[PDB]
C-alpha cells in the first residue's frame, strides 16, 4: 500500500505512521458490506433482473403452445383426429406460422440480450485487470475516490467487486501563494502546494496536509519576482548555510 | 400520432440536465478535480492550470510567465466555438440523425 | 384551415384525414382523435400500504384529490412544494413517494442538497484527514444457457406435423445454430473474466496482514464448498420451474 | 387473441427501451449528488467563461 | 403484426447503439471533465488539460 | 398428490397434464414425458483418428 499511495499523490510516510488507524477503518468498512447484503436484499437486484429476464421469456414461449394461433384448437392431436389431413394442414399452417413467429421472437430477443451481456462482460474483464489486478489513475471507474486495490468476488451468473478507495474527509481554509520571492528569483514547488497558516509559508501535499519548512530541495529557482502574478515574499532555508561552521 | 403511438415525456426536464452542467462547470473552476474524488476543496484556478501542466510534463513556470498569452489563446478559442456552432449547423448532425 | 372548393377531404403525411368538410353546409372541421392514453398506477409496495394513485398520460383530467401535472392527470395524490429525493419516477421531472396519517404525495424531483464552494485568490483547502471506504460494484457475466429444439417444440410427437416443417427449409436448422452460438459465448465470458492467470496462488499457512483482517474475503476450508464469507451471502440472496 | 401474448410482449420490449433511456440520462448527465455554485465575485485568471 | 415486429426489432438494435454511446459519454466525463486523462487522444488531440 | 374427490385431471404451470385419474379403477398416475436428451458426437479431426 506504500506505493499505491504514491500513485494517488500521497506520500508513503502517511501509511507507516497511520497504518494503525487504517486497520480500524478498513476492517470496519468490510463489516458494513456483510451487513448490508444480508439485511438489504435490494443491492443484488442487478443480477436478479438478468435471471427474471430469461424467466419471463421462457414462460412466454411455453404459453404460446396454449394459444390457437388462428387454429380451431391449440392441441395437435385434437386437430389431427378431427379435420382431414388436407384440412388439418390448413390449421397446422396457422399453428406453425404462429409458433415460428413466437420462436423467432424468442431467438431474436436472446441475441439482443446476449449482446447486452457481452457489453458488461468486457467491463467485468476490464475491472479485473485495472481495478483488481492493477491500479488505474482513472477516476470513479473502480468506485468513488482514489483507487487503491480491488477484491473480486464470485456471484451466481455474475461477479461482485470489492474496491478500496482513498477519500479525503476533513479540510481547513488555507492561504496559498503562487510563488515565493527570496533572493529575487521566483521559487516554485517541485511537489506539493504552498500553504500558510498566517505565520510562515509551508510546502505541503495536495491530498494530505504535512507542513514542511521551505528549502532548496523542495523547490527550484525559475524566472524572477516581477513576472509571476501574486508572488509573495518569504525566506528559503538553505541546508548548506549552517553546515559552513564545520 | 393519431393511430395510438404515445410519446412518453422524459424523466428529467431540459432545465434539470442544465443544472447538472452548471454544477460540473462551477465545480471544476473552484474545486478543480477534487469534488469528483471526494469533498469539495477550493483551489485557486491559477494553480489548477499549473498542476494540470505538471501532469503533462510542463513545468508550471510556463503558466505564470505566459499566463497573459494563455489568456488570449483560450478566450480566442472559445470565441471560435461560438462562431463555429453558429455558422456551421452540421457539426450537430450526429444528434440530428 | 381552408380546403380547396374542389377537395372535400384532407389527409396528413400518414394518409389519415385530420379534417373534413360538411357535405351539406360549407365549413372547415378538424378531426381530433378521441382522448386515449396509458393507465399508470403509482402505489407503494404491499408491505408498506395499500394506497394507490392513478396517473394518466398525455391527457388532462376528464373521467375522474384530482391534480394535474405535465405528464397528464394524476388522481389520488397530494401536491407538495418541498422537493425531496426521487422515489417513484413519473415524468416531466416529477417523482412520487409515500410519506406523512400517511398518503401518496407528488413533488418535484430534487437534484440533491445545495453546496456552495467559496472561491478566493489565496483560499485553498488541504485535507487534514482521510477516510478509507470500500465501494461494491456488481455486473453480470454469464447468462443462463438454454437450448431449445425447434423440431420437438414446433410439432410435439407428430410425424405429419413435422413433415410440413421440411417445406420451411433451414428455419428450424438455422434457429438451432443461433441458440448454440449464444451458449458458446457464455463460456468465453467466464474464461476472459474470472481467471486472468494460468496459475493458482494460495495463501501461506501463517497469515500476517499487518493489522488488517481479510478473513471475510478469504476462503473457508471448513465449509463443504470452498468460498469466501462474502460469496456465501451472494449464493443465498440470489435465487420445479425447470422441470416443467 | 388467438395469436397469444405477442401483443403483450411487443409492449414490454418497448417498455424496457423507455426505461433504459432514463438510465442513460442519470448515468451520464449527473456525476454528483450536490449542486455547485460560484461566488458573486468571479476571478478566472484571465479566462472568460 | 409483422410491421410491429420489424419496428420493435429495429428499436432494440438502435437502442444498443445509443446505450453504447451513453456509456462512452459517462466515461469521458470521468476521465476528461472530472479528472485529468492520461490516455492518448481519448479527450481529443494533444495533451488533455 | 391427493386430488379432491370431484377433481380428476391435474395440470402444471405449462398447462400440460401433470396427472390423470383412471376412470374405471380410480387412481392417480404421474405422467413423465418420454424422449428427453440430445445426441452429441465427440471425435477428433478426420486426419487424426
Amino acid at each position: 500500500m506504500a506505493y499505491r499511495f504514491n500513485g494517488i499523490g500521497v506520500t508513503q510516510n502517511v501509511l507507516y505512521e497511520n497504518q494503525k488507524l487504517i486497520a480500524n477503518q478498513f476492517n470496519s468498512a468490510i463489516g458494513k458490506i456483510q451487513d448490508s447484503l444480508s439485511s438489504t436484499a435490494s443491492a443484488l437486484g442487478k443480477l436478479q433482473d438478468v435471471v427474471n429476464q430469461n424467466a419471463q421469456a421462457l414462460n412466454t414461449l411455453v404459453k404460446q403452445l396454449s394459444s390457437n394461433f388462428g387454429a380451431i384448437s391449440s392441441v395437435l392431436n385434437d386437430i389431427l383426429s378431427r379435420l382431414d389431413p388436407p384440412e388439418a394442414e390448413v390449421q397446422i399452417d396457422r399453428l406453425i406460422t404462429g409458433r415460428l413467429q413466437s420462436l423467432q421472437t424468442y431467438v431474436t430477443q436472446q441475441l439482443i440480450r446476449a449482446a447486452e451481456i457481452r457489453a458488461s462482460a468486457n467491463l467485468a474483464a476490464t475491472k479485473m485487470s485495472e481495478c483488481v489486478l492493477g491500479q488505474s489513475k482513472r477516476v470513479d471507474f473502480c468506485g468513488k475516490g482514489y483507487h487503491l486495490m480491488s477484491f473480486p468476488q464470485s456471484a451466481p451468473h455474475g461477479v461482485v467487486f470489492l474496491h478500496v478507495t482513498y477519500v479525503p474527509a476533513q479540510e481547513k481554509n488555507f492561504t496559498t501563494a503562487p510563488a515565493i520571492c527570496h533572493d529575487g528569483k521566483a521559487h516554485f514547488p517541485r511537489e506539493g502546494v504552498f500553504v500558510s497558516n498566517g505565520t510562515h509559508w509551508f510546502v505541503t501535499q495536495r491530498n494530505f496536509y504535512e507542513p514542511q519548512i521551505i528549502t532548496t530541495d523542495n523547490t527550484f529557482v525559475s524566472g524572477n519576482c516581477d513576472v509571476v502574478i501574486g508572488i509573495v515574499n518569504n525566506t528559503v532555508y538553505d541546508p548548506l548555510q549552517p553546515e559552513l561552521d564545520s | 400520432k393519431f393511430n395510438g403511438l404515445t410519446v412518453l415525456p422524459p424523466l428529467l426536464t431540459d432545465e434539470m440536465i442544465a443544472q447538472y452542467t452548471s454544477a460540473l462547470l462551477a465545480g471544476t473552476i473552484t474545486s478543480g478535480w477534487t469534488f469528483g474524488a471526494g469533498a469539495a476543496l477550493q483551489i485557486p484556478f491559477a494553480m489548477q492550470m499549473a498542476y494540470r501542466f505538471n501532469g503533462i510534463g510542463v513545468t508550471q513556470n510556463v503558466l505564470y510567465e505566459n499566463q497573459k498569452l494563455i489568456a488570449n489563446q483560450f478566450n480566442s478559442a472559445i470565441g471560435k466555438i461560438q462562431d463555429s456552432l453558429s455558422s456551421t449547423a452540421s457539426a450537430l448532425g450526429k444528434l440530428q440523425d | 384551415k381552408k380546403f380547396l372548393p374542389f377537395q372535400q377531404f384532407g389527409r396528413d403525411i400518414a394518409d389519415t384525414t385530420d379534417a373534413v368538410r360538411d357535405p351539406q353546409t360549407l365549413e372547415i372541421l378538424d378531426i381530433t382523435p378521441c382522448s386515449f392514453g396509458g393507465v399508470s398506477v403509482i402505489t407503494p409496495g404491499t408491505n408498506t400500504s395499500n394506497q394507490v394513485a392513478v396517473l394518466y398520460q398525455g391527457v388532462n383530467c376528464t373521467e375522474v384529490n384530482v391534480f394535474q401535472t405535465r405528464a397528464g392527470c394524476l388522481i389520488g395524490a397530494e401536491h407538495v412544494n418541498n422537493s425531496y429525493e426521487c422515489d417513484i419516477p413519473i415524468g416531466a421531472g416529477i417523482c412520487a413517494s409515500y410519506q406523512t396519517s400517511q398518503s401518496i404525495i407528488a413533488y418535484t424531483m430534487s437534484l440533491g442538497a445545495e453546496n456552495s464552494v467559496a472561491y478566493s485568490n489565496n483560499s485553498i483547502a488541504i485535507p487534514t484527514n482521510f477516510t478509507i471506504s470500500v465501494t461494491t460494484e456488481i455486473l453480470p457475466v454469464s447468462m443462463t444457457k438454454t437450448s431449445v429444439d425447434c423440431t420437438m417444440y414446433i410439432c410435439g410427437d407428430s410425424t405429419e406435423c413435422s413433415n410440413l416443417l421440411l417445406q420451411y427449409g433451414s428455419f428450424c436448422t438455422q434457429l438451432n445454430r443461433a441458440l448454440t452460438g449464444i451458449a458458446v459465448e457464455q463460456d468465453k465470458n467466464t474464461q476472459e473474466v474470472f481467471a486472468q492467470v494460468k496459475q493458482i496462488y494460495k495463501t501461506p499457512p501463517i497469515k500476517d496482514f499487518g493489522g488488517f483482517n481479510f478473513s471475510q474475503i478469504l476462503p473457508d476450508p471448513s465449509k463443504p464448498s470452498k468460498r469466501s464469507f462474502i460469496e456465501d451471502l451472494l449464493f443465498n440472496k440470489v435465487t420445479d420451474l425447470i422441470c416443467a
